[PDB]
């Protein structure tokens, strides 16, 4: 699929159909984290895989890695009494890309 | 990262001795190859002709080839050469148009003459290659400009000249020109997100041909000649079990850029083997460019002795041999002894005899021993002479009759024969162990199948899988059998026959060095059967081949060198074991390396076919040829490398006039960008009226002519000239054929001006035909010498045949002054010699015709676009994204 250019096209029309995407077969190392706020990026909208192009004499060359490692996050609520009833509704929500 | 290096017991486990790579061993082949003959014509007398036996850098070579690669053999140009020019009169209305292409031409290569063949032959060869190198070119880049809407060419790219013929025109034809210039619009113009610009202009013929050959050669070629080109490289990766990284090739192409590709990996390793004595050369340089890097291993101190208490040790047989340690010479024996045994049939080993050394007995009889269990002499292929053989069971037999023990009984035969005897109380026969070559009844390959077949190779030429002892290599990782059970036959019936005859403690010492040896020949296989496979290996016919040859003593074309050794170095040699630790350096570069070795001997081949017919054609001119004159012209003109690499053995010496054209008959070429236009150029120039030299001369006595100047702008409009340049020839009838032979013999009786003389008094023509002559063109204003003016075809020296001629055009100029009979005269003056050619060089054109060779059309690539050589690329690492069939 990366050959004629199709990699990128193919994964967002499976993530508009809402459907799953599976990476493989091989087993994965498995960590477990706890958090009290907003997570780091890099674990909400990172990515399990590596895709990357280069250009050598006139050609073009890609290079795909599949990740090696996995979390697990635990993520608590905590409010105070100062918090408008409709204080943490977004207008727009926020994505996570990660399901063990 | 490989799991036949994976060592669990400490039994595989030695001590480092040396090591030796490909680039060292090489080079130490070729010197004693070359020392051999060196010393053997110094110790006798010989009587031949004088050569020098050297030894090149073999890396310096390759890389030569190597840099060969980056070459390229076109030319990227905004504007193309001019190709006409013009000469203005004192005509208003007329001019002189010239074809360029004719005139540099004419003086390329030196004067043809009748007695120096390789100057003929280097002549033409300049030729042909200075038309292949001014034919082939790109263009880029061209300027143009606007006007009324549209896009016009630069007068700059049309190949035409015409500024110095503009003050002398008048309104109208400069009004003519200036529409004729605008009209020479660009097609296609008008329109945006191009990327070719598509015009007309003036060219000259056979530079056109090279042009659209190289158009149509750019066009065609292009991803698919990759893809195939990748796979194969995929193909022999995978046969070679090279590691592939995570980095894969895909088939995006920008819209910027445009490949070309010059070679081609599919090699037919047939134009390789076709050079005569090439042999050497191929082992060289496979060895070179193939085999690994590697340390000696020896076997564990332990299997020799062990210790119960500190005073108490085990104690082996041969404990002298074993601690003794080699010198120089018996190390380079046995270095010849592993190149002997990993190249079957190709090096042979035999004895070496010198008075110089004094040496225990004892050695010889166990070297006898040794070499049975070590070498093979089966039925498929051979790995030494029949007079070491027949020293080896000499050995074998002077080892069984020494007893130091009790002496057991036995019963000898009728024949005096070595080894023909019956030992032991159970009357084990001796007479297997005798050398016979139809079965290979005494040494390796008994009773075992050593060359088979798999599957096919991406090499076609080579398809055997050499199995030394019965061993494959996978028994290193998946085992067939326990510790005991490995064995083989040879080496069981050596060991039952050692038992026979009285001698355990060897017995045993042999039982426990066994598994060592199957390793080490299950290493070797292994070596052989991965790394060494490419194009300079033996062809299988060759390979089956080489033992009938032999034993019958027929000549053959693929000799095998043979080198000599020591009675130590068997057990020098059978005491270590060869463990690869590095490929080799220049692995996954040597295709590339094969493929401009094979291109540049097609150009070779194909030029030698092109210049073999030259005889047949023109009897007269190379009367004192040879095919080595036309051999040497070919090669003087070649780059160094590939001379290099066929030349290793100094082979150039030898070859004689058979081998040379049983070379140039044999149908096999390797094609590539240089050999399509090479074969074009040649396509071009089978006329050899497009070369400037022709035998179309005549002699006819003319007068030079005197107008009558009644009306002065009259004649100067009119456009007179003069030339002895014939539109056509005159008919068959009143001409005289004249011939080399027949002119020599009437000029040899004092008879040749008297005929001439006789005639052209009678208002006839003659024709010197049959020698190409040198043809220059020359223009003049005034009278010109009488050099040029009664010149002749022939001079006197006897008489030389070939002489250049010189065609001339005289252009007449008259002033006001001039009276109407002011050019006539009481004698006239004579001219002799005329040239005929059916080409156009000179033509006497009106002025609104100037621009009437504007009938070409031309495509150039525009200002945005990128021309990029990609056969640098074409590596053996490189694994590509969707695999091809």
């Amino acid at each position: 699929q990366a050959n004629m250019g199709q990699f990128r096209a193919a994964l967002r029309r499976i993530m508009d159909d809402d459907d799953w995407v599976r990476f493989g077969g091989v087993l994965r190392t498995v960590r477990v984290k706890f958090y009290d706020a907003r997570p780091p990026d890099d674990v909400l909208q990172g990515l399990p895989f590596s895709y990357d192009t280069n250009e050598r004499g006139g050609l073009a060359y890609a290079t795909i890695k599949y990740a090696t490692e996995t979390t697990i996050f635990y993520l608590i609520y905590n409010v105070e009494f100062s918090n408008t009833p409709d204080s943490l509704v977004l207008i727009n929500p926020t994505y996570t890309m990660t399901k063990v | 990262q490989r799991p036949e290096r994976i060592k669990t017991t400490p039994y595989l486990e030695g001590d480092v001795l040396s090591s030796d790579s490909g680039p060292l061993l090489s080079v130490f082949a070729l010197q004693e190859i070359m020392q051999k003959v060196r010393q053997v014509q110094a110790d006798y007398m010989t009587a031949t002709r004088e050569v020098d036996f050297t030894v090149p850098d073999v890396q310096k070579i390759l890389d030569d080839i190597k840099a060969l690669a980056a070459e390229q053999v076109y030319k990227i140009v905004k504007v193309p050469s001019i190709s006409f020019r013009h000469i203005v009169m004192q005509s208003r209305d007329r001019v002189l148009r010239v074809d360029t292409y004719y005139e540099e031409m004419s003086q390329v290569g030196d004067v043809i003459t009748e007695d120096e063949p390789e100057k003929f032959y280097s002549t033409i060869i300049k030729k042909v290659r200075f038309i292949r190198g001014k034919g082939s070119f790109i263009l880029h880049d061209i300027p143009t400009r606007d006007h009324r809407g549209m896009e016009v060419a630069e007068p700059e790219v049309l190949g035409v000249e015409f500024k110095n013929v503009l003050p002398v025109l008048t309104a109208e034809h400069r009004a003519m020109i200036q529409n004729a210039l605008d009209g020479s619009i660009i097609e296609n113009g008008n329109v945006a997100t191009r990327d070719v610009d598509v015009f007309i202009g003036a060219c000259s013929e056979p530079v056109y041909r090279i042009y659209n050959r190289l158009q149509g050669y750019i066009e065609a070629v292009q991803l698919q000649e990759l893809r195939n080109s990748i796979g194969w490289l995929e193909r022999l990766g995978h046969r070679k079990r090279i590691t592939y990284s995570q980095e894969v090739l895909t088939d995006f192409r920008r819209q910027d850029t445009i490949w070309v590709l010059a070679l081609q990996l599919p090699v037919n390793p047939q134009v390789v083997w076709d050079v005569p004595r090439s042999s050497i050369a191929n082992l060289i340089m496979n060895i070179a460019t193939c085999l690994p890097t590697g340390e000696y291993i020896a076997p564990n101190p332990r299997i020799s002795s062990i210790t119960l208490t500190q005073r108490i040790t085990t104690t082996g047989p041969f404990a002298i041999l074993t601690g003794s340690t080699p010198t120089a010479q018996q190390l380079n024996d046995v270095r010849k002894i592993y190149l002997a045994l990993m190249f079957p049939g190709q090096i042979i080993l035999d004895l070496k005899i010198d008075p110089g050394e004094r040496m225990d007995p004892a050695v010889r009889m166990v070297a006898g021993v040794v070499g049975h269990l070590l070498f093979t002499a089966g039925g498929r292929f051979t790995n030494l002479t029949q007079n070491m053989a027949r020293q080896l069971d000499i050995a074998l037999n002077d080892y069984l009759l020494y007893m130091y023990n009790t002496r057991v009984q036995v019963n000898y035969g009728p024949t005096g024969e070595p080894l023909d005897f019956q030992i032991g109380r159970n009357q084990y026969d001796c007479n297997v162990f005798r050398a016979d070559f139809a079965t290979g009844t005494g040494y390796n390959g008994w009773a075992t199948i050593d060359v088979e077949y798999r599957e096919p190779a991406p090499y076609v030429h080579a398809q055997r899988y050499i199995r030394y002892c019965g061993i494959d290599s996978r028994e290193l990782i998946n085992p067939t059998t326990y510790g005991i059970g490995m064995t083989y036959h040879c080496y069981n019936e050596m060991l039952r026959m050692l038992v026979a005859a009285g001698k355990d403690s060897e017995a045993a010492y042999f039982r426990s060095m066994l598994p060592f040896h199957m390793v080490r020949f299950a290493r070797i296989n292994q070596i052989i059967n991965e790394d060494l496979h490419s194009v300079f290996s033996l062809p299988d016919d060759m390979f089956n081949a080489l033992l009938p040859d032999l034993i019958a003593g027929a000549h053959q074309n693929a000799d095998p060198v043979v080198l000599d050794v020591s009675w130590i170095s068997l057990w020098f040699a059978f005491n270590r074991s060869f463990e690869p630790t590095h490929r080799n350096e220049m692995l996954e570069v040597a295709p590339l390396i094969e493929s401009v070795y094979a291109s540049e001997l097609s150009v070779m081949k194909v030029d030698m076919r092109h210049l073999s017919l030259m005889q047949r054609r023109f009897p007269d001119v190379l009367i004192q040829a040879r095919p080595s004159h036309f051999w040497k012209a070919v090669l003087n003109d070649s780059p160094e490398a590939v001379k290099a690499v066929m030349n290793l053995s100094h082979s150039h010496n030898f070859i004689n006039i058979r081998d040379m054209m049983r070379w140039v008959m044999l149908p096999s070429l390797q094609p590539s960008l240089k050999l399509a236009l090479e074969e074009e150029a040649w396509a071009a120039a089978n006329d050899f009226e497009d070369l400037m030299l022709t035998d179309q001369v005549y002699m006819h006595r003319d007068m030079l002519p005197e107008p009558r100047l009644d009306d002065i702008e009259r004649f100067r409009q009119e456009g007179f000239y003069y030339t002895n340049m014939l539109e056509a020839p005159p008919e068959i009838d009143r001409v005289v054929q004249y011939t080399y032979e027949i002119a020599r013999l009437q000029a040899n009786m004092g008879q040749f001006r008297a005929a001439l003389r006789r005639i052209m008094d009678d208002d006839d023509w003659v024709r010197f035909g049959g020698v190409l002559r040198t043809v220059r063109v020359k223009f003049y204003d005034a009278r010109p010498p009488d050099d040029v003016l009664q010149g002749l075809p022939f001079s006197y020296d006897t008489i030389k045949y070939a002489t250049e001629t010189t065609i001339f055009y005289l252009i007449y100029n008259v002033e006001f002054s001039n009276t109407p009979d002011s050019l006539v005269l009481i004698n006239p003056t004579y001219t002799m010699t005329k040239v005929f050619i059916n080409k156009r060089i000179v033509e006497r054109v009106r002025v609104g015709q100037i621009l009437a060779v504007l009938n070409r059309r031309f495509v150039a690539y525009k200002g945005k676009m990128r021309i990029m050589d990609i056969t640098q690329s074409l590596k053996m690492g490189t694994k590509l994204a969707a695999p091809t069939v």
